RNA sequence: AUACACAUUUUUUGGCAGGACGGGAAGAGGAGACGUCGCGACCCUCGCAGAGUCGUUCUUGACUUGGUCGCUUGAUGUUUCUUCUUCCCGUUC
């Protein structure tokens, strides 16, 4: 079975972009890390709030609860 | 298998981080003619209050020594 | 007469009945008043200081003397200031001192008491120097004068009583920033068990039931005791 | 909150309600079983005679005697 | 378990009300009580937020979702008065 | 005999019946916030120490000249003043929201002494003079109904508009 | 050893974002569920983000009655749970 | 490690206590629970005109933020 | 009569097409195919699309690791 | 003040709360004080 | 300690019933009872009374009593209350 | 951790009420410890008026954290 | 005298977004649902007991299971739509 898990172990070290449930915040940065907890970390991150650029975050932490989803960019 | 242990409980105080070098030299000169040998000597203080004692101690200090620091301590 | 008077709720822990005044506070609102972090407690009561010099709270602001956050902080502040004051000297004539301050206030300090050999007469209102004594007195004539003497007079009279009360409260106010630095060079333990003591100072009966009235002053042979035989202790029936 | 039972108790929810009672038991989760418990809304106005209630640790606020 | 727990099984066989996350009202005989306080109720009278009532015959609402509930005065006599 | 904070510490304090709530007074005599109850309680005073936690006030049996007084008490609904000697009614009363009022068997004389009870807002729902001279004088009823129209039961009767229009008639 | 196997976890997870924010006594942002931001230093953290910041500035974003006005404050000494963090940015 | 054993520390101590609803708390802590149940005496309270309470008990995940003395 | 998990399972299997309502949004709704789960139901769903209610309109995401929690109703279409 | 003395005893040192408990105190008191002058210079 | 009363407007709702009795027997003493277990009302209310004096003399004063329109009956209650 | 007793439930037609003010019928078939739900012949009642068969055999399945309460049509 | 309390039902979250004031009345250009608890009564109804039974002992353990009409201008939330003047009574300066 391809489990989310080894997914996002394959995705780590590539760009990728993460959907929160609010939805108000999108992150696109290279996967650094997640943890068994599914936090995540993004580096050179760039905020995307109404699919709009609105800056450049950089090194960047994710807390687990506010990730709706993850995807591959 | 030894147990690790604190042994640097100094913060040295705003003020007297603040001195320069000729500054803690003078200082010693004056105090007596300070001599030191050994690398990394923090710089002396000149006052009971730059060494962050709690007031209790301080009200006992004082009390236990009468006058200006000593150039030893 | 007074059986229930209660220090507590006049002086709060942290002032320990006038040994300390609480600045913290004031570090929260009186440093966010900047909008930024950029403000330690120390930092901020370096900045307090300057209100112990007779000019430098005047001519080295830390902000713009005419920004809306600053003069209200200020007002608070001041405020704070006189009540700890007063509070922290019963005994002493309250109405006097104020008259003295305002006295010396109207007499002096808006009457070009501030002078610099090179610039002249400084004004509080208008924070601009003046040639001469001629021109600041054609100047306290001005529209420009009368508006702002007529909009900005109760900030400049409260930042004028934080500075005289700050002046009468040195001894307090240098205190309390040793209490700072020490309490800040602690570590947890310490700090826990400092806390503690304040704690105790502030609930505790101002008489213990352990108190004194009329106590008033004016003005060889170790190895050879054991030989003898006194290993064993011997009788006699 | 052990020396808290047994006393007249006002109890915050998550919505703001307010609730009085007295409090008989607790648990772990702080769920709270409240007798004789009133609710008040506004601050009387809109109090109703609820009784004997548990309350749910996770709706719970906060409590004051 | 929870002391509580313990009397909301006591208050199986009588006549609760219940208030849930939503704010709706259901009245009714609790049949059944899991110590998640998922509850199984008979016969309940539901009022809304809205002032509206309902009949219905046979409902189980999750624990989690219940705000709060009132069961009747018999019980507090014993024994948790302890 | 008067009262004083030191009363006011340690009387039986608890809740009433009604769940209504209360800390009482009573180091040796006079009682609030529950039984004031048979102290010989001269004049109210030192409702302070009170400091507001009380529903009701049971001052019955004691000898109380005037209902002045009165600190500014939030929380106080209920006042149960029966069998005292109540002659006057302060007037700037007004502790916002005192739902309930007992002068039964009183000394209030006349109709012109009752019109402080008006300054009660809207709270002053429930009020009961039986047992006083006042009663006995005419158009008694009527007098109270027009003066406070807050009352809504008086001596446990209810108003009624028949009664109202009636004393808007007079 | 399962305590070894979790520090070293935490330490090349996405927590090294806060292991170094304390390490190197650097600033960092802090997006909170307030919709207020926090930049501080960190002094201590933990599993759940609970964290002690030390020269706290807030900052956050106020509607009145004309153009929103940005407000914040110095708290020099703040504890903060764990569950009112968005996110947390390190940067230069 | 675990921070709320630094909270457990913190007993007798002034805090204003900012809660996830947006409430402030201001007094002395005479306890917190592990929960982060926080026990509070002499506590000036502002929920968004301040109440006065002789105790307060609060549920740990409802608290917000603490601000501690700068003095600790 | 079959427990959810192996509901999922068979989703797996047969490759369907798959739609997700989501928690306390009705606006927008998920879909695309379950290529794995985990115990958690953090779902990797293939050719995902964001499909907003408010005729629809969608956004081809591609491949998503949705995390479980939003999950309100997993259904096939 | 040093040897906490008026004329010959040197008497205890007390703590600060007590101190400054028994300056409010005499603080009353002497507004009670100039009250009654006042009111004696209303009547004399 | 309980006296139990009939003959009362029961047109009254319980509660306001339950404040006025409250309210009109604590001039004897303190009231115990905190509301009416009988939830009929028809007159039918006891008023339990921490002190057996307060409720002889409760008896004796207010007989026959013009309460709520009607003349209240009063006498002592057969059994012990269960609170007392 | 524990089972629901839902097995008097089994192969009855049931009004579910979920989350956001939604609202599914249909036959409950299986559940585990997590309360999540298999659902036969499920029918979404919009908030409209009509309804729409989603699963008539292929049977949904609803998280049990989103189950807000559940309604037996059948006795 | 001798470890743990961040992965679905709880605590590590789906949350965020003379002048002014009140009241009460009148005169001119706030009202309609749908509920839930009250002032009166031409009404209903008519009485001492959480209730009802038993074993053993001077007091306990088991087993079963206000309602209606008005308001003659009572109080309260969902939910749609669109103030002035005069007189009286309270607070403040």
């Amino acid at each position: 079975p391809v489990n989310p898990k080894p997914f996002l172990k394959g995705l780590v070290n590539h760009r990728v972009g993460v959907k929160l449930k609010f939805n108000s915040t999108e992150y696109r940065g290279t996967l650094v890390s997640t943890d068994n907890y599914f936090n995540l970390q993004l580096n050179e991150a760039e905020e995307f709030v109404a699919g709009v650029s609105h800056g450049t975050l950089g090194e960047i932490f994710i807390r687990c609860n506010n990730v709706l989803y993850i995807r591959e960019l | 298998e030894l147990e690790p242990f604190q042994k640097n409980f100094y913060i040295e105080s705003e003020t007297v981080s603040s001195m320069s070098e000729m500054e803690v030299e003078e200082l010693r000169l004056s105090l007596d003619n300070i001599k030191i040998k050994g690398t990394g000597c923090p710089k002396p203080v000149t006052k009971w209050s730059q060494l962050g004692l709690s007031t209790d101690t301080m009200v006992l200090i004082t009390k236990l020594h009468f006058g200006s620091l000593t150039p030893i301590q | 007469r007074a059986r229930d008077l209660d220090l507590n709720e006049i002086f709060t822990r942290d002032e320990q009945y006038g040994e300390y005044m609480e600045l913290e506070q004031f570090h929260s609102l009186w440093l966010n008043v900047i909008k930024r972090g950029d403000c330690s407690l120390l930092q901020f009561l370096d900045i307090l200081e300057l209100f112990l010099d007779d000019e430098k709270y005047l001519l080295t602001p830390p902000m713009d003397r005419k920004n809306d956050r600053y003069m209200a902080f200020l007002l608070k502040l001041s405020k704070y200031v006189e009540t700890f004051f007063f509070k922290s000297y019963a005994l002493l004539d309250a109405a006097a001192v104020e008259n003295l301050i305002k006295s010396d206030f109207e007499h002096s300090y808006c009457r070009g008491s501030l002078r610099s050999e090179a610039k002249g007469i400084y004004c509080p209102f208008c924070s601009r120097w003046f040639k001469t004594s001629s021109v600041f007195e054609s100047h306290l004539v001005g529209k420009i004068h009368k508006k702002n003497e007529s909009k900005r007079r109760n900030f400049v009279y409260s930042e004028y009583k934080l500075h005289r009360y700050l002046k009468y409260l040195n001894d307090e106010f240098s205190r309390t920033r040793s209490f700072v630095e020490r309490k800040l060079a602690f570590t947890a333990n310490e700090r826990m068990a400092e806390m503690d003591i304040l704690t105790q100072k502030y609930e505790a009966p101002a008489y213990d039931s352990t108190e004194k009235e009329g106590a008033e002053q004016v003005d060889m042979p170790y190895w050879l005791y054991k030989l003898h035989g006194l290993d064993r202790e011997y009788r006699c029936e | 909150l052990a020396n808290l039972i047994d006393y007249k108790l006002r109890v915050l929810t998550q919505d703001g309600r307010v609730y009085i009672g007295q409090l008989m038991a607790f648990d772990k989760h702080m769920n709270l079983v409240l007798n004789e418990c009133i609710e008040e809304r506004v601050p009387k106005v809109e109090k109703r005679v609820l009784g004997l209630t548990i309350l749910r640790g996770e709706q719970i606020l906060s409590t004051v005697v | 378990n929870g002391i509580p727990v313990k009397l909301l099984n006591e208050a199986q066989g009588h006549i609760v009300s219940l208030e849930l996350t939503t704010g709706a009202t259901y009245r009714g005989k609790l049949v059944e009580s899991e110590d998640s306080m998922n509850v199984q109720l008979r016969d309940v009278i539901a009022t809304e937020p809205q002032g509206a009532v309902t009949h219905m015959d046979q409902i189980f609402v999750r624990g989690s979702q219940i705000k709060f509930i009132v069961v009747p005065d018999l019980l507090k006599n014993a024994p948790l008065f302890k | 005999m008067k009262f004083t904070p030191s009363i006011v510490i340690d009387a039986p304090q608890y809740y009433v019946d009604h769940f209504n709530g209360k800390y009482n007074v009573d180091k040796c005599v006079i009682l609030r916030d529950l039984q004031l109850e048979t102290d010989s309680e001269s004049m109210p005073s030192s409702l302070k120490h009170l400091t507001k936690p009380t529903h009701i006030l049971d001052l019955t049996n004691n000898d109380l000249i005037m209902i002045p007084d009165l600190s500014r008490r939030d929380d106080i609904h209920t006042l149960l003043l029966g069998r005292n000697n109540i002659v006057e009614v302060d007037g700037r009363l007004l502790p916002m929201n005192v739902q309930n009022l007992t002068l039964s068997n009183n000394s209030i004389r006349r109709f012109e002494d009752l019109q402080r009870l008006r300054r009660a807002p809207r709270t002053l729902k429930n009020l009961t003079l039986i047992g006083n001279q006042v009663c006995h004088l005419a158009n008694y009823r009527e007098h109270v109904l027009r003066l406070v129209p807050h009352l809504e039961t008086l001596d446990f009767q209810n108003v009624t508009a028949e009664e109202r229009k009636s004393a808007m008639s007079f | 050893e399962l305590e070894e196997l979790e520090e070293f976890e935490f330490k090349h997870g996405p927590m090294s974002l806060i292991n170094d924010a304390m390490v190197t006594r650097t600033p960092v942002i802090i997006s909170l569920r307030n919709n207020h931001k926090i930049i501080a230093r960190v002094k201590a953290f933990d599993r759940h983000c609970n964290m002690v910041l030390e020269n706290v500035k807030e900052l956050w974003t106020e509607k009145k009655g004309k153009n929103v006005i940005n407000r914040e404050r110095f708290i020099s000494k703040l504890f903060l749970r764990g569950d009112s963090v968005i996110v947390v940015l390190k940067t230069p | 490690m675990k921070l709320v054993n630094f909270l457990k520390k913190l007993r007798n101590e002034q805090v204003t206590i900012e809660l996830k609803n947006g409430t402030t708390v201001w007094g002395t802590l005479q306890s917190v629970s592990p929960q982060m149940n926080a026990i509070l005496t002499d506590v000036k309270l502002t929920l968004p005109n301040i109440a006065s309470l002789q105790y307060i008990n609060i549920r740990g995940n409802t608290i917000r933020q603490i601000i501690l003395p700068d003095s600790l | 009569m079959v427990p959810p998990i192996n509901c999922i399972f068979n989703f797996l299997q047969q490759q369907t097409p798959v739609t997700i309502w989501l928690f306390e949004q009705i606006g927008i709704r998920i879909k695309g195919k379950i290529v794995g789960f985990d115990e958690f139901m953090n779902v990797v769903i293939d050719e995902a699309v964001e499909i907003p209610v408010n005729v629809e309109k969608g956004t081809p995401l591609g491949k998503i690791l949705l995390k479980g929690d939003n999950i309100t109703l997993i259904t096939s279409a | 003040i040093a040897e906490n003395k008026i004329y010959k005893f040197k008497k205890v040192k007390r703590k600060r709360k007590q101190i400054i408990l028994q300056q409010h105190e005499i603080n009353i008191f002497l507004r009670d004080y100039q009250e009654k002058q006042q009111t004696f210079n209303k009547i004399n | 300690n309980t006296l139990y009363v009939s003959q009362l407007n029961e047109k009254i709702n319980m509660q306001r019933l339950r404040v006025n009795l409250f309210l009109l027997f604590a001039t004897f003493g303190e009231v115990l009872k905190v509301s009416m277990n009988f939830k009929k009302q028809r007159g039918q209310a006891f008023i339990t009374m921490r002190t057996i004096d307060q409720a002889s003399l409760a008896q004796i004063s207010l007989n026959g009593e013009r309460f709520f329109g009607k003349p209240l009956k009063v006498e002592f209650s057969k059994s012990e209350t269960k609170t007392l | 951790v524990s089972t629901p007793e839902l097995k008097k439930y089994m192969d009855k037609k049931i009004l579910l009420n979920i989350n956001g003010s939604r609202k599914v019928a249909g036959i409950l078939r299986g559940y585990d410890i997590f309360l999540n739900v298999v659902l036969d012949d499920a029918m979404e009642i919009n908030g409209e008026d009509p309804a729409n068969n989603h699963q008539l055999g292929l049977q949904t399945v609803i998280r049990g954290n989103s189950i807000i309460s559940l309604e037996a049509l059948d006795a």
